[PDB]
Order: C-alpha cells, then structure tokens, then sequence
C-alpha cells in the first residue's frame, strides 16, 4: 500500500523477487539492507561532524554512501 | 561588459524588496563589509543603482549572475510549469557508483559537442538536488539569457523535474544528454504537469501518505435519510483517505466515446469531447462534492485515482 | 408509499411540519429559525430530501408539507416535481405551500418565474418569495411558517385549513 | 539538417550497445557451463567404473 | 465481560502470528528504571528471555537514554547473553563478538540465518538417510556436522561428505561442503589413471552443476 524507505534503495527489485514467496526472507533482506545504509551514512557523518580540524575540505558523498573520497593532513 | 551588468540588474529588480537580503546573503559575491554600507531604508531604484555601481567596480563575470538568477529561481519555483521524466536501465546492469564530477562533465561535454555556444550552471544542493540552468544556443548566434531552461535531478533515482520553457526545440538533445550523463539506457515523459513543484515531489516519490499503525443537540429536529448520509460520508472517507491532500489545479480528460441515451440510436461514431477541472486546490474541492450534494456517493474512478496513478491528463475511449 | 393527511390521530398540543428539499443547510437554518422562539404550542419540525420517505410506525401524523424550490438549480425543480406524484390529493387542500429561493439575484436564476407561478397554480397552492441565505428575512419566514402551522394543526378556534385555503386564494 | 543525424546515430549506438553486453555474458557462461559439464561427467564415469 | 474475552483471545492471536511470522517465540520481559539527572539522563535495564525454535536464549542489557533540547541519545552501553551449553563452538565464538560489539539486531539476525542453515542441513541428512538405509552410515546423527557413505559389501572402501555452517566476522552466515577420502591402498596400486586424488576439486564442480542433493544421489548411485 505505502512505505517510507527511501527511493534509492533498491526495494522494487527485493519485492518482485522475493515478496511472493519466503516472505520472511524478503524482510530480513530489507532488515539488512536498511542496516547497512545506516551504518555507512553514521559512519560518514560522524566522520565529518567530529574530525573537522584533521580535513581540509569538504568530502565527496553521494546519497546511498557507497562512495567517500577525502583528503586529508595530519599533525 | 554590459550585457552581465543589465542582466544582473534585471535580475535585482524581479527581486522584491522583503527578501532581498537574503538572497545577496545567499549569493555570496559581494563581500559581508560592503553590504552595510549600502541603505534599505532609502527608494528601490537607489539601492539598485548602488548594487550595479558596487558589482562594476568589482569584475563581473556570467557565471555569477547565472548563479543570482538560479537562487531567485530556487528561491520562488512557482513561476514556472514543471514536467517529470522517467529513466529505465537495462535488467544487466549494476548499481552505479555516483560520481558529482563526472556527470557535470559528461552532461557539459555532450551539449558542447552538439551545440557550439552554451551556457550551463550547476549548483548542488542538499536533499540530494542539483539544480542545472541551460542558456540555448547555436553555432551562428549566440546563447540567448532571456529563456532559460531549469532542471532539478536527484542523484541515484530515476526522476528528473525540468522547466517547460523553450525545450520544445532541443528536447532529444536534453534526453540523450540526460541518460548518458546518469548511465541510464531510455527516457520517457510521465503525464503529470504542475506548477506545485513539492506535491510533484511528494507524487511522484508516493510519499503523501506518513501514517502507519503501530503499538509503541435540539431533539425537536429529526433528520430523516440519516442512514444514507452516513454511508456517503463512510463512501467518502473510504475513497479519499484521511491525509493531506496534495495540492493540484488543473485536470484534462479527452473522450473519445459513443453516446449512449431513440437518439442517436443509429449513429456509429464517437463523439469527441474535451474537459477541463481547474481549482485553487484541486482534490480538496471534489472531496466535498458528495457531502454537498453534487454527486453520487461514489465518484468516477477517473476523478479519485490522480495521487496513485500519477497522472494529469487521461484519455478514454471506447 | 403514499402519504395521507389523516391516518393517525393528533397529540396533546403538538405541531409538526415536514420541509422536503435539497439543499440541507438552508433546511437546517430554517429549522432552527422556527425553533428558536417561545410559541404555545410543541413544534416538531422533520426534514426529508425527497419522496416517498422511509417506511417508519412511529412518525406522527403531518401537518404541514413545504416545497422548498432553489431558483439557481434545475435539480431543485426536477426533484420537487419527482416528488409532487407521491401524496394524495387530499393533502392539496391547504396543506401544502411552495417556497421559492433566490429571486433577490436574478443574475444567478436559471428557472423563469412564469415556471414556478404556474406550478403554483396548476395545484391551487400558495407561494412564498424569501433569501434564505439572510437571517434578517429567515426569521420572518420562519415566524410567517409557524403561524401558519398552528392555522393548520386546529389551535385556533373558527379557522381551518379548508379556511386557510380561502383566504390565500388569487383573483387572476 | 546534419545536427538531427548525429543525434540519431547517437540513439542507435546508445540501443545497440546492450545487446552486445547481454550476447557476451550468455557467450562466455555457457562455454564455462558446457566445459564443467563434461569434466564433471568424466569424473563420475571414471570413478563408478573404478569402484565397479 | 465477553468484549474482554474477545479481546484477550484476539491479543492471543495476534501475538502468535507475529511469533510464527518473525521466528522468535520472546518470554516474560522485565525493565527497571533509574533517573541519573545532572539535559537529563535515564537508565533503563532491561531482561528478556526467548526462543528460536532450536534454541532458547536470555539476555540482560542496559541503554543510557540522553534527552536534551534537540536530541534522544540511546546507546546501549552493557550487554549480556546466556545460553544452553551445546558443542558448537562457533556459536559461543560470535556470542563472544557480539557482547564486545554491543549489537543487538545483528544477533537476531545471524541465529536466524544459523537456524535456518541448521534445519536444513537436518532435514536434508534424515532424508537421504531413510531413503538409501544400505548405502549411508550416520555415525553420529542427523543434528551433526559429518555423514559417512559406505557400502554393506566392504567396509573398506568408504567416504565422508562434511558440510560445516561458517560465521564470518561481519555476521554473515554461508556454509561450506568438502568430502575426505578414506580408501586403501589396494585401490591405488589397481588403479593407475589416479582420478581420486583430484576427487574433491571436482566433486565442488558437480555440486556446482546440478545442485546439491542431486550431486549426493549421483555419489550414491555410482558408489552403489
């Protein structure tokens, strides 16, 4: 009927292969997908809000975080 | 020069005079110590005429103005009339790594190899939007400033939102330089025009509806044909839901069926016909037709299945 | 089913009117300006879209019947000609007024007056101009109503409707 | 006129690449397939006459 | 009081199909709470126990919740988990990583994966078994982890299929299948072509090609 994943996860592709059959499956799929994105996009943005003075600029990110490019110059 | 100083003076002046400071705070030109210096308590022709004087003595370049005009235009974004597109990937392929510099690469080699003048402006915003201003032109005259073409493309999703300006002309060309841009195979126009950019937004990314369930009076009247209207108000709040309404106002229907009433028994062709529902907020003004009177108790599946289909213009034959 | 002035017998001090129409917010309004004075009598007052009404035992007997006729709409006129084929005519012998709305903005009208003063006249009943939509002029109608239902309920000694239908008789 | 020509090579290149894509994937599976096959039928020939 | 039987019974039902839909079957739960204010800090210890249709857990934890004007911290700063002694060391080895890595979803996670590897595993050994009696010998069961084919005409000649469920450090689950060959030498010195050596290589070729348990009947027949 209606969710709130976010768009760029890839949920059309889990249902159409996994929602008729084993639904279970296709949830702990989605429990683990969910996860993951969570996990990257915390880790980058505790990156970002803590470790400010070790960055020079800003960091590459793109919404699905699959993605990082820094540089950066320790003391 | 001074087609960059008219430009950016027009601009100003569509500017209103409320507002103002934040968008030459937004714009980021001028420094923070030369705006005090300058009055807004004074006429609006006088500020202007100080703003053009400051942004002369300073050098001026196009990509600062088109950078002025994108924040007003980012800024309003009621203005103009905003269409959707639709990319499709091959079943093969992979999730891409989305890169920022490449597509702004990529989508500026593809119209400098087809066209020969071109202005494009990039600015990447959060929510994950880049907002693109195209400046049209060809190899014998020069990019034309007045018509522009604004774009808003969100990275890894499948929807784009563009201006309807003066792309009539170079519509394959901003397709093909779209899919190739994205790493995308097709391209295709959804039916879904509006000038609400946000209830396009909320339409087409199915995302209207935000509730989920989860556990963590003067006797001496006596109203008669009760039951018939509670079952209409039960009929109308099965069929319309209990959320916000997305904003919407207007509606096209094209008929193209036979009339059906001894008259015109024996004529065989359709009968050609064209509506149009115009509101200030469309589907607010049809969930209030019943209860008023108007209409049945169930409405035409045409006029209830706009938000979850995403359409705008229908076509029916018979 | 069709209805019939005298199938049951009256109560101890109690009026009831029947206002038939299709505009229910102009009935409600109208209700409640009848209501809302001090009268001798009980007054009930029943609303109905349409005829014939749902079959019901308990429902008193009627008084008063009123045609409310909305000018600025043909689903009006179409509806209270629909229901005009459901009572007897018994109940046309001064039980029964029509009531038209919206004369005051003729560049709303979509039903010529000729319409309804002939359908007045074709079932020898009286007929009534107001705006319900202005409280000054609703008030006064709905006091002009509720006279003419304590006329017709048999609470004032010498008059009756076969009266009634006497006094507000048209020459031409 | 020869603007509208290099937009439409430029779609039939753009349709044409996957075709390609898709041939070479099932082209290069298949052989594999095949070559596991008959290894495998070898090996299970040989050792059932072995223990036979 | 008939609606609060209804409603009982209706809770009931409810609560079984959740416990039949997501797979873990959850006890009795108990929550102490404690205001350690300075901005405001609460601690709450919580205890549950439960299980999953093999194997029964209890665990007692405590989260530190930090409410304050804009934001609700909760981490969960204290762990720990209990089960039943059984003999699957790589069990006790991830119980171990995750009461250091103070997880609680990806424990749920991984047993679920376990479990279901586990049962299939089971069902797949008893299944083979009944249907070739003469041709397997289940030395230890069909809840283990090795299986020993061999053939009533000589005990000598005979293998062993393993089939091992694997925990990696990221909390996934995948299982592995090798075979070991038990065979005389008398077999050797027949045989000169040597093709039992490379045996398990391409054995992982035929469970590569045709499935599993069909790649095991076809090792039965031929045996056979």
């Amino acid at each position: 009927h209606h969710h709130s994943v976010p768009v760029f996860i890839p949920l059309e592709e889990i249902a159409a292969k996994y929602l008729q059959t084993n639904i279970q499956h296709f949830l702990f799929s989605l429990c683990e997908y969910l996860n993951a994105y969570s996990g990257r996009k915390y880790q980058a943005d505790r990156l970002q809000s803590d470790f400010a003075a070790l960055l020079t600029g800003p960091l590459q990110r793109n919404p699905l975080c699959n993605l990082l490019s820094f540089t950066y110059k320790l003391d | 020069d001074e087609t960059v100083a008219e430009f950016i003076k027009r601009t100003i002046l569509k500017i209103p005079m409320n507002e103002l400071t934040t968008i030459l705070k937004a714009w980021d030109f001028l420094s923070e110590n030369q705006l005090q210096t300058v009055n807004f308590r004074q006429r609006k022709e006088s500020v202007v005429q100080h703003l053009i004087h400051l942004c002369e003595e300073k050098r001026a370049s196009i990509s600062d103005a088109a950078l002025l005009d994108i924040i007003y235009m980012q800024f309003h974004q009621h203005q103009k009339v905003w269409e959707v597109f639709q990319m499709s990937k091959g079943p093969g392929e992979d999730v891409d790594l989305f890169d920022m510099k490449q597509f702004k690469n990529s989508f500026k080699k593809i119209l400098q190899r087809a066209l020969k003048n071109v202005t494009v402006s990039f600015r990447e915003t959060e929510e994950n939007a880049v907002w693109i201003r195209i400046a049209w032109g060809t190899q014998y005259t020069k990019p034309n400033q007045y018509k522009p073409t604004y774009v808003v493309y969100y990275s890894q999703t499948p929807y784009a939102f563009t201006s309807s300006s003066m792309l009539r002309r170079n519509t394959p060309l901003l397709g093909q330089a779209l899919t190739i841009a994205s790493k995308h195979h097709q391209i295709v126009k959804m039916d879904l025009r509006s000038r609400y950019l946000d209830s396009l937004k909320a339409i087409v990314f199915k995302q209207y509806n935000q509730t989920f369930e989860t556990h963590n009076m003067d006797s001496r009247i006596i109203h008669e044909n009760i039951v018939e209207k509670e079952r209409v108000q039960r009929i109308t709040q099965e069929t319309f839901g209990d959320y916000p309404q997305p904003q919407l106002e207007f509606a096209q229907y094209k008929l193209e069926t036979k009339f059906k009433s001894s008259i015109l028994a024996e004529r065989e062709e359709p009968l050609r016909c064209l509506i149009k529902f115009s509101s200030p907020h469309l589907l607010e003004a049809l969930k209030s037709l019943a209860p008023a009177g108007i209409a049945d108790a169930p409405l035409s599946p045409l006029l209830t299945c706009i938000p979850n289909k995403r359409m705008n213009y229908f076509k029916i034959r018979d | 089913s069709v209805l019939r002035p005298l199938d049951k017998l009256p109560g101890l001090n109690t009026a009831t009117i029947l206002l038939v129409g299709t505009e229910d917010a102009l009935l409600q309004q109208l209700a409640d300006s009848m209501l809302k004075e001090d009268c001798a009598s009980e007054l009930k007052v029943h609303l109905a879209k349409s005829l014939p009404l749902p079959s019901s035992v308990n429902r008193p007997r009627i008084d008063l019947i009123v045609f409310v006729v909305n000018l600025h709409s043909k689903y009006s006129l179409q509806n209270t000609e629909e229901s005009l084929r459901h009572v007897d005519a018994s109940f046309f012998l001064g039980k029964v007024c029509f009531l038209a709305t919206g004369a005051g903005r003729e560049s709303h009208c979509s039903i010529h007056r000729h319409t309804v003063v002939k359908l007045a006249h074709t079932y020898q009943s009286p007929l009534l101009y107001c705006d319900l939509e202005v409280e000054g002029f609703r008030a006064t109608m709905a006091q002009r109503l509720v006279r003419v239902l304590q006329i017709c309920a048999g609470h004032v000694p010498g008059v009756s409707a076969l009266n009634l239908l006497s006094l507000l008789r048209s020459s031409e | 006129k020869k603007r509208q020509r290099m937009i439409e090579v430029q779609d039939e290149l753009l349709r044409l690449e996957p075709q390609l894509k898709q041939l070479q994937t099932k082209y290069d599976e298949l052989k594999e397939r095949k070559s596991s096959l008959r290894n495998a039928a070898y090996f299970l020939s040989n050792l059932k006459q072995l223990y036979q | 009081s008939k609606d609060l039987k209804n409603q009982l019974g209706h809770l009931e039902s409810e609560l079984s199909f959740l416990s039949t839909l997501t797979g873990i079957n959850i006890r009795n739960h108990s929550k102490q709470t404690e205001d350690l204010t300075s901005i405001r800090k609460v601690l709450q210890r919580h205890r549950l126990s439960g299980n999953c249709h093999m194997v029964t857990f209890q665990l007692e934890f405590q989260i530190l919740e930090i409410q304050n004007k804009e934001r609700l911290s909760s981490a969960v700063t204290d762990l720990n988990i209990i089960m039943e002694p059984t003999e699957c060391s790589e069990l006790s080895e991830f119980v171990s990583r995750a009461e250091e890595r103070k997880d609680l979803f990806m424990f749920f996670r991984s047993l679920h994966f376990f479990v279901e590897w586990f049962e299939y595993r089971k069902r797949t050994f008893k299944h083979l078994k009944e249907k070739y009696p003469d041709a397997v010998y289940l030395s230890e069961g069909p809840s283990s982890c090795s299986m020993g084919i061999r053939s009533a005409s000589r005990p000598g000649f005979e293998l062993v299929i393993v089939w091992r469920i694997q925990i990696d450090e990221d909390g996934k689950v995948f299982p592995k299948l090798d075979l070991l060959t038990k065979v005389p030498q008398r077999a050797l010195e027949l045989d000169k072509n040597r093709a039992i050596e490379t045996a398990p290589l391409s054995f992982r070729t035929l469970v590569g090609l045709l499935g599993i348990e069909a790649a095991l009947e076809s090792l039965i027949k031929s045996l056979c």
